[PDB]
């Protein structure tokens, strides 16, 4: 019983971190970005 | 023979009763067994996907 009890936060918790680390990805894959619209205007600038 | 069978009886159904006790208690024992097994895997699989 004991140890079940040790073992059943084992068995739910880090799912927490499961969560969090997607979550935390969540927003970083996020900056395929402002870069490229300053490419864009910029080449705009060189075509005139 | 009177005074002795006056005194001679009983301990069967407490040996049985006690047989009883120990098979219940393994039940219980194999049953947090496998319950406890089901949550050893489960720290394992979650530190992994961590």
């Amino acid at each position: 019983k004991k140890k079940a009890q040790d073992l059943e936060k084992f068995k739910f918790v880090l799912d927490h971190k499961i969560k969090e680390l997607k979550r935390d990805i969540v927003p970083r894959e996020d900056e395929i970005t402002k870069m490229k619209q300053e490419t864009n205007n910029m080449d705009q600038y060189l075509k005139e | 023979n009177k005074m002795l069978q006056k005194e001679k009886e009983s301990h069967a159904k407490e040996i049985d009763e006690r047989e009883k006790t120990i098979r219940d208690k393994g039940r219980r024992i194999y049953e947090l067994k496998k319950k406890t097994q089901e949550l050893e895997k489960f720290k394992f699989v979650l530190d992994y996907k961590i």
